[PDB]
DNA sequence: ATCGGATGTATATATCTGACACGTGCCTGGAGACTAGGGAGTAATCCCCTTGGCGGTTAAAACGCGGGGGACAGCGCGTACGTGCGTTTAAGCGGTGCTAGAGCTGTCTACGACCAATTGAGCGGCCTCGGCACCGGGATTCTCGA
DNA sequence: TCGAGAATCCCGGTGCCGAGGCCGCTCAATTGGTCGTAGACAGCTCTAGCACCGCTTAAACGCACGTACGCGCTGTCCCCCGCGTTTTAACCGCCAAGGGGATTACTCCCTAGTCTCCAGGCACGTGTCAGATATATACATCCGAT
């Protein structure tokens, strides 16, 4: 579950970002604003699957969701 | 018989530009003259990024452009930047930047 | 005479910015090892114009070094 | 069966400028995906200005205006300067 | 023995992930959570691997592209560690 | 010399501004100011009165919402007076 | 022609706008920050309108014009006939 | 005969609607119960906003709608703020509100 | 010539949910906006969505799924409510 | 009249080798921007001279590019 | 904390006009009825790709301890900004005049849709070798307690 | 100030699998006519955008004065970084089963297209009353002396 993303993995990502020092509360928050911006994503990627009667998302629904949200992705095709 | 592509002196082909045009529900008529006008302006955008990366790929000791030097083609360029303001290349990364209160004295 | 002063000509053509001929020669491209001044050079990369004037060779705003005297 | 795309188009590009360089496969499916939004977004934003003025087909004064109104300061300059020489190249050709 | 200063390793690592190009979090658990939080659209789904990729490229994009707006407010307040506040504001300012 | 506390005044100002609809600035010194700026584009155009009024209707409610902004960063860094390195760091991070 | 036209926008209206806003404190130097954020903002949205004004032949701004300049870059505004 | 409207049950017009659709270039064919579906969700949104509006007028003893009302109206309820996001009412106005630490 | 508007239908509507009240020219044209917009930005979406299937009619199913992408939550539960009992009286009759 | 006369030789300082005043500026440091002659710079990597003379820092292998004119 | 004086904010009654609501003429766009053909619904099938399970390495995650730098609170000072008053400037409103340009109407000609016949360009399948990945050794540079 | 120690870079050798070229083969772009409607052009009407002047008078402007707040400084203490040891499960390689995605025939009925007819929505005209404006009055509020 939301468990998985690790403290380390969540600093690896602020590092490169290019943050020098971390408060210890920062992960939980972290957490919750991700968990947000995936159901976003998945709910319109689902109803996307859903419309043409099929059973697998595909990659396409996923990319046509993230278009339509003010945020293209170039590399997978499309 | 020569190609249209060929009489306008161009690189990218303008029958299939014609034909997109016209099987896409943009207009009831598609002009004479617009596929060889579009056509042209695609092509020189593409020549510009394609020249901008290769002087990264030259930087780097390489020999075959990777998506990293296309990252970095699009981002050290006001024009292009502002024109690709919201777009995600796979495997791009970042650039590199420190803010200056962050390092030692 | 015209000796000294055809002397100072020359070593004028040599100080100057070919393109601008007003200030003195201060920017150099690595690539070709050309030296103009930095005022002509920088609008140019503002004109999308990548290739040197004289050796024609391409370049960027990176290989660009500055002069001294 | 047949898929259709601009890796062919890319690559004769590609050398003219750069004589000896190659390119990878995940730069190439990005430089088509790349061509692909923006004819999207010429053409798209040229179809209302031929619905706002009453009028029924896309000729090349649309594209001219569609161009300077997306691409952003001075490409526009140049993208117009290299499409009106190729359409006046074309029109009086054979 | 032998220690470095507070800060030295932080900025060596910033260095160095900023120079890298691969992906952060690790795959088999971020799949675990994809599937898990689609379950509650539609029971009985199915997933390509590239929908799951193209699904971490575009998480680790928005979360990188958070953490480097966050830091500037930080230091906004002459200081030098990030907070929830510092978070809060840029996602208020933001526009969410 | 019957005076007012340094702020009990400008605190009745925003109860008095947030309850009314009208323009805030005057309408021929901006009008003149449209018209200044468009004769570079191209010279010796006309615009009708619809067209001014809409231009102004709009930079109103640009200059309303961004000072609304501005006014978070300053409390953020404990202050009541907003400087102007608050309208830097709120059009900086909106992306403008 | 007309010229330094900017100082049009004097320190009570700009100061008028703040207090709608909900500001209750404001600095000396605000007022010529602010001057050029105006007169920016007026740039893009009027080269747009003069780009629409002149590919239909006319030569006077209309009020459709605008609304189209301020629906393209996603600022829509209803009551002018949009 | 009939109206199209009037048998779907309607206060918006349905031949209208259709032949908007069937002439803006949308696709090649349109069939025959879109139009009725398409002007169903076009009046239900109208009313909604338009009850909100009343109420608000109501409130302030007035018997008209003027601007300010249809702006109160979409800014005080989350589903309708978010729809009309990022979009501007002429002569609209702004939601009273102070900021807590300015108060003494 | 002339020129049309939703006038006569939003006030119809109006006289329904309040029967004593009525309505200024300046807020009649945005109403009549608002209305062009989201008619507008809901059936763009259809044609788009139509051509990645490969199909050439936009039927009340590419509508019932445009509407449930654009309005947020409880707004699409009941729109998408209101107008499927609508065509279910249109075709009986 | 010594007036141009003064140019010249400011002029010819300028463009000469200050150490030599034989050969033209031709071959400068990457690392200070300052410029030479090739004849002058050499002799110093005999002796292991990193050091430059107008600023003096240290150098390389690569911090002296040719230039031209 | 407890009164008091002054100031700005609601509260109640004329009056008066310009915009809202309603009525009528008329014309064009929407409703009926019938026809033909192509898009779309349905059945069969086959083969790629997704899910599930198993065993070994080992790289990354978890946990604990020391200590030193950074977050935060309290004080003091002095410059910048709020408030009020008198004087000056230009905006707002009204009225008149003139003409440049928007909007509509009638011609007619050149340009783009449409169809039959050709052929060469671009796509799918296969080979191959060289650029880049990886590992093992020195050489140079960077940090910290003296 | 600079030496000990650790991290990082330049160089050489080995190997492998993906980019680059080649070939055969459909089917889509090219020629060549034909026709009918969209649009370019000339002319006319009339309206609304621009320019100028005179008269209030509201608001922008400059100045004096006081004080609340921004900024710099100092001190305590607690929490996050660095480093070592131990426990976990991620990752790689391998195998097998079957589901459903994609493709191909076949039919049938639903939408475009045409002609006819008439009522509904639009332009224009008119009454009248809802709210803006002014004025006298009640009261909540705030800063000071105590
Ligand atoms: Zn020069
Ligand atoms: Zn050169
Ligand atoms: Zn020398
Ligand atoms: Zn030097």
């Amino acid at each position: 579950n939301i468990q998985g993303i690790t403290k380390p993995a969540i600093r690896r990502l602020a590092r490169r970002g290019g943050v020098k020092r971390i408060s210890g509360l920062i992960y939980e928050e972290t957490r919750g604003v991700l968990k947000v911006f995936l159901e976003n994503v998945i709910r319109d990627a689902v109803t996307y699957t859903e419309h043409a009667k099929r059973k697998t998302v595909t990659a396409m629904d996923v990319v046509y969701a993230l278009k339509r949200q003010g945020r293209t992705l170039y590399g997978f095709g499309g | 018989a020569k190609t249209r592509s060929s009489r306008a002196g161009l690189q990218f082909p303008v029958g299939r530009v014609h034909r997109l045009l016209r099987k896409g529900n943009y207009a009831e008529r598609v002009g004479a003259g617009a596929p060889v006008y579009l056509a042209a302006v695609l092509e020189y955008l593409t020549a510009e990024i394609l020249e901008l990366a290769g002087n990264a790929a030259r930087d780097n000791k390489k020999t075959r452009i990777i998506p990293r030097h296309l990252q970095l083609a699009v981002r050290n360029d006001e024009e292009l930047n502002k024109l690709l303001g919201r777009v995600t290349i796979a495997q791009g990364g970042v650039l590199p930047n420190i803010q200056s209160v962050l390092l030692p004295k | 005479d015209e000796a000294l002063v055809e002397e100072l000509a020359n070593f004028r053509t040599l100080v100057y910015c070919s393109l601008c001929s007003k200030n003195w020669k201060n920017m150099a491209i690595k690539t070709c090892g050309h030296v103009f001044c930095e005022n002509c050079c920088k609008e140019r990369l503002a004109a999308r114009m990548r290739k040197c004037p004289t050796c024609n060779k391409a370049f960027s705003s990176n290989d660009l070094l500055t002069v001294h005297l | 069966t047949r898929k259709e795309s601009y890796a062919i188009y890319v690559y004769k590009v590609l050398k003219q400028v750069h004589p000896d360089t190659g390119i990878s496969s995940k730069a190439m499916s990005i430089m088509n995906s790349f061509v692909n939004d923006v004819f999207e977004r010429i053409a798209g934003e040229a179809s209302r200005l031929a619905h706002y003025n009453k009028r029924s087909t896309i000729t090349s004064r649309e594209i001219q205006t569609a161009v300077r109104l997306l691409l952003p300061g001075e490409l526009a300059k140049h993208a117009v300067s290299e499409g009106t020489k190729a359409v006046t190249k074309y029109t009086s050709a054979k | 023995p032998h220690r470095y200063r507070p800060g030295t390793v932080a900025l060596r690592e910033i260095r160095r992930y900023q120079k890298s190009t691969e992906l952060l979090i690790r795959k088999l658990p971020f799949q675990r959570l994809v599937r898990e939080i689609a379950q509650d659209f539609k029971t009985d789904l199915r997933f390509q691997s590239s929908a799951v990729m193209a699904l971490q490229e575009a998480s680790e994009a928005y979360l990188v592209a958070l953490f480097e707006d966050t830091n500037l407010c930080a230091i906004h307040a002459k200081r030098v560690t990030i907070m929830p506040k510092d978070i809060q504001l840029a996602r208020r300012i933001r526009g969410e």
